[PDB]
């Protein structure tokens, strides 16, 4: 039991316990984001990402919330408890992200494309708010993210 | 005023529910997290109950939703947390059917219908919505020690037994990914008496 | 305050204990205070250390930071002593633990039978383990089975035994979160 995220095959990180730091933490994160009206990781982000997409998918995602939303989170918490959560998301996240190589080969270039399609409706999304705002949000939606990612978690 | 405004799901059941004059007088309004508008719950406008059954209207498993009650004496309104079905929800215990037999007992697991219905189509059972779902079952013998089986098949039996004799079944739902397990069911049986000469 | 010096981990079926020399102060009794990051805090974020969850101001010369660990990538740890206003300067542990290099032991196991049925009942190691039953029947003829045990503590049914010759079992574990096994245990023979 593995993540398999088209053919990049990622051990060692456990589901449950991925929700285990989320749910310490997810009521204080959600309530702070007080714009109910808007969702970053829209429906048209991660809805049926084929298999070959979704390792690049994965990937840019994964490495926007290490080099963006943590480190501005960790930058800024004022709750320990924030700050340990997000830690062991970040930790296992790097630890997803070291485990993804994916095919560079030019036969690959429009699946890449889509997934980069994708992520840039994300981002988008993302840059109509204000920065304060954004990261308040994208810390919050990490649930839609590990549900998304939970999808592969098979044999 | 108005405390703990919130949902409580069981098999993706979806119930609001809260609490704090006696002439008080409750008004209800639902939504999903990233749409602008709220939507009046019919059947439960200007209710002095506490409760409102939310099933139909936050079906959707790839969405979240709020809910809010506005309050008023013979005013204040509250929201909910920000609510996912998926992982919110509880889950029952599987209707199961014992069936003793002289030196075994099987035990069927019938697949659990829910409210959730796929796009155009039939209800969703649980086996359906979760992909790592799967069944524990626990017979106590003596009281001294356990047999455990397990799987996502539905048909178990329990072989080895002493005829005659009572044991303690116990069924779960495990949804590992999730954290999830049910309530158990439970049967309590007697293996039947052994009356022929077959051993 | 001279700070804490000999820092190491030893890590013992994933429960991971730092451990350090005592600083030695003759008059008042020594506080010690853990910090860690993870290699995300290592590579993104270096200057930032996490308080440990068990010792900010604990006193023996060690601290369970076991629950400060929840990635299998490596960690810093570091630690000082205080002692009123005096602290001491932090001491960072030479090199970065990875649960990965946990101490799998073989599992304590303890074999009975009610009659003919065999029975095992294996020692309570936690979540992070899952075990492996090897048993088979002692001759040259059956192939060994295989039972997955989820959870030590419980006394669970493996076979029902047929007349004539002895059963034999032995025990491993298996820890998801590393991708390891430990060794089996010694077989044991009813
Ligand atoms: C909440 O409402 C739903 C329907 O809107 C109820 O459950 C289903 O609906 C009808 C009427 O009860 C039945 O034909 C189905 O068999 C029910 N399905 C399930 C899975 O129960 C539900 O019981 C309601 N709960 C309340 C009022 O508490
Ligand atoms: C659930 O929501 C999404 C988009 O909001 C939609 O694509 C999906 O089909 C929905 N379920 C339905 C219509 O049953």
């Amino acid at each position: 039991q593995e993540f398999h995220f088209g053919p990049c095959q990622v051990k060692g990180v456990v589901p449950q316990k991925l929700w285990e730091a989320f749910w310490a933490v997810k009521d204080t994160m959600q309530a702070q984001d007080q714009i109910t009206s808007a969702r970053l990781l829209q429906q048209e982000v991660l809805q049926q990402v084929s298999d070959a997409e979704s390792c690049y998918l994965v990937h840019t995602l994964l490495e926007f919330y290490l080099k963006t939303v943590f480190k501005n989170h960790h930058q800024r918490t004022v709750e320990v408890r924030t700050l340990k959560s997000f830690s062991t998301l970040a930790n296992n996240f790097v630890l997803i992200v070291s485990q993804l190589q994916p095919s560079q080969e030019n036969e690959m270039f429009s699946i890449r494309d889509s997934a980069h399609r994708r992520f840039l409706l994300f981002r988008r999304a993302f840059k109509q708010l204000d920065v304060e705002a954004a990261l308040t949000k994208a810390l919050g939606e990490v649930d839609i993210l590990l549900t998304w990612m939970q999808k592969f978690y098979k044999l | 005023l108005l405390q703990h405004v919130k949902f409580q799901s069981s098999n993706f059941e979806n119930i609001l529910t809260w609490d704090s004059t006696p002439d008080t007088v409750y008004s209800i309004e639902y939504k999903t997290y990233g749409e602008r508008d709220w939507v009046a719950k019919k059947g439960c406008q200007r209710i002095t109950r506490k409760s409102c059954n939310l099933t139909v209207e936050t079906g959707n498993l790839t969405e979240l939703y709020y809910a809010r009650v506005t309050a008023v004496s013979a005013s204040a309104t509250k929201m909910t947390d920000r609510f996912s079905s998926l992982q919110h929800t509880t889950l029952k215990p599987p209707d199961v059917t014992c069936i003793s037999k002289v030196r075994s007992i099987q035990m069927i697991v019938h697949p659990t219908p829910t409210p959730i219905r796929a796009g155009d189509g039939h209800r969703l059972t649980l086996e359906d919505i979760f992909h790592d779902l799967f069944y524990h079952l626990e017979l106590q013998v003596n009281r001294t020690y356990q047999m455990h089986l397990g799987g996502k098949q539905r048909e178990y039996e329990f072989f080895g037994l002493t005829p005659d004799t009572e044991f303690l079944g116990t069924i779960m739902i495990c949804v590992p990914t999730w954290a999830k397990e049910s309530a158990p069911y439970m049967c309590r049986v007697k293996t039947l008496p052994d009356r022929t000469w077959t051993g | 305050l001279p700070a804490p010096q000999n820092l190491s981990v030893l890590s013992t079926n994933m429960k991971h204990l730092l451990m350090w020399s005592p600083v030695i102060a003759p008059g008042e009794t020594v506080y010690y205070s853990v910090e860690y990051q993870g290699e995300y805090e290592s590579l993104y974020t270096s200057h930032i250390w996490i308080p440990s969850s068990w010792c900010s101001l604990t006193e023996g010369p060690e601290c369970d930071v076991t629950d400060d660990i929840t990635a299998t990538v490596p960690y810093n740890l570091r630690v000082r002593a205080t002692l009123g206003s005096q602290t001491s300067a932090w001491s960072i542990l030479k090199h970065p633990f990875n649960r990965q290099s946990t101490i799998l032991t073989r599992p304590g196991m303890e074999i009975t039978k009610d009659g003919f049925h065999l029975v095992i009942e294996l020692e309570d190691l936690g979540p992070q383990f899952e075990f492996l039953v090897a048993y088979w029947r002692r001759e040259p003829g059956a192939e060994e089975h295989v039972k997955m045990v989820r959870s030590g503590g419980i006394p669970v049914h493996l076979e029902t035994m047929e007349p004539g010759a002895a059963y034999c079992v032995k025990a491993e574990t298996f820890v998801k979160a590393i991708g390891r096994y430990s060794a089996f245990s010694q077989t044991e023979c009813v």
